[PDB]
RNA sequence: CGCGCCGCGGCGAGCCCGAGGGCCCCGCGGCGGAGCGAGCGCGAGACGCCCCGGGCCCGCCGCGCCCCUGCGGGCGUGC
């Protein structure tokens, strides 16, 4: 099959073959494992000071003075314990915590490919959160070729149907709920489209827009493809980006994309087919269970066991 | 008999009439089927389980 | 009260479902579990239990072991619920049909170049769900190095090696060495 | 101070809780301790029987 | 992650699995490996035969690249020939154009004899041979050779 | 189906067996506590 | 941080974000692949869904017999 390509104005203009990276199986378990390890590698260490609580002079008074045995400053003030005001922590935090995590190169490439394949579904992009109800194709390729004024770049995103997703992002900016607003994280906005470009200047006209991000096709970032560790981002490909995907995967030395497999849609079809159904054979009829009750109560209840009636009813 | 005389102080026992046997089965009769305790209420269940031994009804 | 202790043992725990997060394993196990309940075939019952095992209970199978086992019955489908690797010490491979969970890239290339077929368990499910003209096979469950140190080295009937490095002599030169 | 020296009071109940085990079926046929002059002649006889021999 | 650990399931239990009679103290057996011949002797003899004592000659400085000695069996020899060429060599069991395999180029010194070869003449050059590697090679029509 | 026919016929055969065996066994029980008396 | 066992992911007779160089690209050791012997050193196919046992092969210790390049080779026997 071929993807469609649209002008910077909205009509159909060209067709390109599907890159083979979209046929990789969908693995929300592998995308979650990689997203977790690589988002831990951006952390800045923190720790308390190594002298904190231990700059004072304090020793135990011992028994015989009607007081508890912790170390005390000259004068008798509690010190040097985690349960004393002003003492050290029981186990102080240290910067030698292992902050980063390792991931193999094979599993890093699987996560990018599985996250890119999720982006080719109009049902997973919708369920990720985006507004794509007025979009020509969800594998959305568009010919722009140079964009410098934000005013022109806003005109394309309208000219196609991604206008409601950026206003979704624009009207959502707010002050966050907790302590985070003292620590340089005061505002929050939702995330919109991702424009992926190869050989054309677009970054100047797209960057200022709320909820927009920029990726040169040779280096695609998994934290951008799966915000929140959820796979299906909406992606606006430039034409030259979309037409170099296979060249990029040919540039990875001794690498082959993983093997395509079937889905639960495909398994549910087979079982309802004459090659599998013709092997079916019914179960025996199942036991029949009543409650206990006294046969001697009535004529009819007793007759169920013995019909003749030699047995007295009561 | 010799095993039962070992546990005499736990048990009481004797010889039942055909009237005692009948009331117990008709009133307190349940069946073991696949490890389940199943109410015995009609001849359909004694036949299904014991017909190989030529027992077909409650009598 | 009720006495339910004498003559009665403690119940047992076994894997009744795979614990893998791979969606392809859940789909296949759930599918073969269905076929068993509507067939009662003991081939689909052993195969449903193989798909719950824990990857140390699913050792690999090489092509040369299959070529050896399938000899004289070469018209049948080998069924393996594990990975099929390659054996480069065998120079020539015969033609055979193998159905496995996974093939190595080099083992697939060799199997096909002889005229053979590499099936998947969903190809098996569609064409032969109850195992007609199929044989179930597995590798050596006790081939791991870890399972070679189980026990008490040092006891006179052990035949097991110790774990670390031991540079001495005491107890290591046979009986009457302590 | 002095503590208790010995008892076997609870030990027959611990011995019975997992059943009384039985030795492996293959210990009854172990060659260990049989006459070597009998175990030599046993191997020789089979190696020269075409129904039993396992030589290549 | 701290939030899935067994130790957080013991909040409210007075003693975090260490018992009331015994308790959790500092070092009730001593530190490290001490005691192996006295009060841990039942442990050291059951699992570590040959931990105590001396055995054999000592060398005050071992030369790691003298004692290095890689090896290859005869059943692995034909996998050193690339696949594109193996078929043709088997096709024409030549005495006058037999394949030459120099195993030191691949980084082996001695050739051992486990396995078997295909019915095809071949020449193997190495630094040392085992006695049945030579025997199985001459059984095939091959020759062994020594190389610098 | 054929299951409902066999289950229909079978119970009928069992029922007439229940009226045969009841009368005979009632006859047997009266006859024991007689034969001892004689 | 080191050691043991278990589970899950990727690849599989292979595997691998060393350090470094141009969330992407390139990147040695190493460990695994053969063991046994204090050492000189010698060096594994024969069977088997799996498991358990039997039989046989390799090294270390002993010993018949035959031989070429010889306290060296071959063919055997035994714990
Ligand atoms: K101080
Ligand atoms: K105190
Ligand atoms: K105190
Ligand atoms: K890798
Ligand atoms: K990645
Ligand atoms: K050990
Ligand atoms: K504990
Ligand atoms: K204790
Ligand atoms: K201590
Ligand atoms: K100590
Ligand atoms: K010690
Ligand atoms: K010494
Ligand atoms: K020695
Ligand atoms: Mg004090
Ligand atoms: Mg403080
Ligand atoms: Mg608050
Ligand atoms: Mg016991
Ligand atoms: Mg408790
Ligand atoms: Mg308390
Ligand atoms: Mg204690
Ligand atoms: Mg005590
Ligand atoms: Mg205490």
């Amino acid at each position: 099959p071929t993807v469609k390509v649209f002008g910077p104005t909205g009509t159909q203009v060209a067709e390109l073959p599907r890159p083979k990276v979209f046929n990789v199986p969908l693995r929300p378990d592998i995308i979650n494992f990689v997203h977790t390890q690589l988002r831990k590698c951006l952390r800045t260490p923190y720790a308390v000071s190594r002298y904190a609580g231990v700059q004072c002079t304090a020793h135990s008074w011992g028994p015989g003075r009607a007081v508890a045995r912790l170390p005390r400053k000259h004068g008798g003030i509690g010190a040097y314990a985690n349960f004393a005001r002003g003492g050290h922590m029981a186990h102080p935090t240290t910067v030698i915590r292992r902050w980063c995590r390792k991931v193999n190169l094979n599993q890093r490439r699987y996560a990018v490919a599985s996250a890119l394949a999720a982006s080719a579904n109009a049902a997973l992009v919708e369920a990720r959160g985006h507004r794509i109800a007025d979009v020509p194709s969800i594998p959305l390729v568009v010919d722009t070729d140079n964009v410098t004024k934000t005013k022109d770049a806003l005109a394309i995103i309208k000219a196609v149907g991604v206008l409601r997703d950026v206003e979704r992002c624009k009207d959502s900016r707010h002050i966050r709920a907790g302590r985070g607003k003292m620590r340089n994280r005061r505002y929050i906005t939702r995330k919109g489209p991702l424009v992926i470009y190869n050989t054309e200047d677009v970054a100047r006209g797209f960057r200022n827009l709320p909820g927009v991000d920029l990726c040169h096709v040779s280096s695609i970032r998994l934290l951008e493809l799966a915000p929140g560790s959820h796979p299906g981002r909406l992606i606006l490909w430039t034409k030259s980006a979309f037409a170099s995907l296979d060249d990029v995967y040919a540039a990875k030395q001794n690498y082959t994309l993983p093997r395509s497999c079937i889905t639960q849609t495909d398994i549910e079809r087979i079982l309802q087919s004459d090659a599998v159904q013709k092997t079916f054979v019914p179960k025996r009829d199942p036991l029949v269970i009543e409650r206990k009750v006294d046969p001697f109560s009535s004529k009819e209840a007793l007759a169920r066991l013995d019909p003749s009636g030699t047995v007295m009813p009561k | 008999l010799n095993a039962l005389r070992i546990v005499d102080h736990y048990v009481t026992y004797g010889e039942p009439t055909v009237e005692t046997i009948r009331n117990l089965i008709y009133k307190r009769g349940f069946a073991k089927v696949n490890g389940q305790r199943i109410p015995i209420v009609d001849n359909n269940l004694i036949d299904e389980q014991l017909s190989k031994h030529n027992i077909l009804c409650a009598e | 009260g009720i006495d339910l202790k004498t003559g009665i043992k403690k119940r047992k725990v076994e894997r009744k479902e795979p614990k893998s997060p791979n969606p392809y394993i859940r789909l296949l196990h759930n599918a073969f579990k269905v076929v068993y309940e509507n067939t009662g075939e003991d081939f689909t019952k052993v195969l449903t239990k193989r798909l719950c095992l824990s990857k140390t209970n699913r050792p690999v199978l090489s092509v040369s072991r299959l070529a050896h086992l399938m000899h004289k019955r070469e018209d049948k489908i080998a069924v393996v619920a594990s990975t099929v690797t390659n054996d480069e010490r065998l120079v020539t491979i015969p033609r055979m049909t193998i159905c496995a969970l996974k093939f190595s890239a080099t083992a697939r290339s060799r199997i096909e170049k002889a005229g053979g077929r590499c099936m998947s368990f969903d190809e098996l499910l569609a064409e032969k769900p109850t195992g007609d003209n199929c044989v179930l096979l597995q590798g050596r469950r006790s081939c791991r190095a870890v399972c070679k140190k189980f026990g008490s080295p040092g006891r006179p009937n052990s035949h097991v090696k110790p774990k670390g490095e031991h540079k001495g002599r005491r107890g290591a030169r046979g009986r009457h060495s302590w | 101070a002095k503590l208790k020296n010995h008892t076997s009071k609870n030990q027959n109940r611990k011995d019975h809780r997992n059943g009384i085990k039985k030795p492996k079926k293959s210990a009854y046929t172990s060659h260990k301790g049989m006459c070597p002059k009998y175990l030599r002649n046993l191997r020789r006889s089979r190696a020269n029987d075409p129904r039993q021999s396992l030589r290549p | 992650p701290t939030r899935i650990r067994k130790s957080r399931k013991r909040r409210g239990h007075r003693q975090m699995g260490y018992g009331r009679v015994g308790g959790h103290r500092k070092h009730p057996s001593g530190r490290g490996k001490a005691g192996g011949l006295q009060h841990k002797r039942t442990s050291f003899d059951k699992y570590h035969p040959g931990y105590f004592g001396k055995l054999g000659m000592r060398n005050y400085h071992v030369r790691r690249n003298i004692e290095y000695n890689p090896t290859i069996n005869i059943d692995k020899i034909w996998s050193l020939i690339p696949e594109e060429q193996r078929d043709g060599f088997l096709q024409r069991k030549s005495t006058t154009e037999a394949p030459v395999v120099d195993v030191t180029r691949f980084g082996f010194f001695k050739v051992l004899g486990r396995g078997s070869l295909p019915q095809c003449p071949i020449i193997i050059k190495a630094r040392y041979f085992s006695s049945d590697a030579e025997k199985k090679l001459r059984e095939v029509g091959g020759v062994p050779l020594l190389v610098p | 189906a054929e299951r409902a026919t066999e289950k229909e016929k079978r119970a009928a055969l069992v029922k007439d067996h229940a009226v045969k065996s009841a009368q005979v066994y009632a006859r047997y029980y009266i006859d024991l506590v007689e034969s001892e008396k004689k």
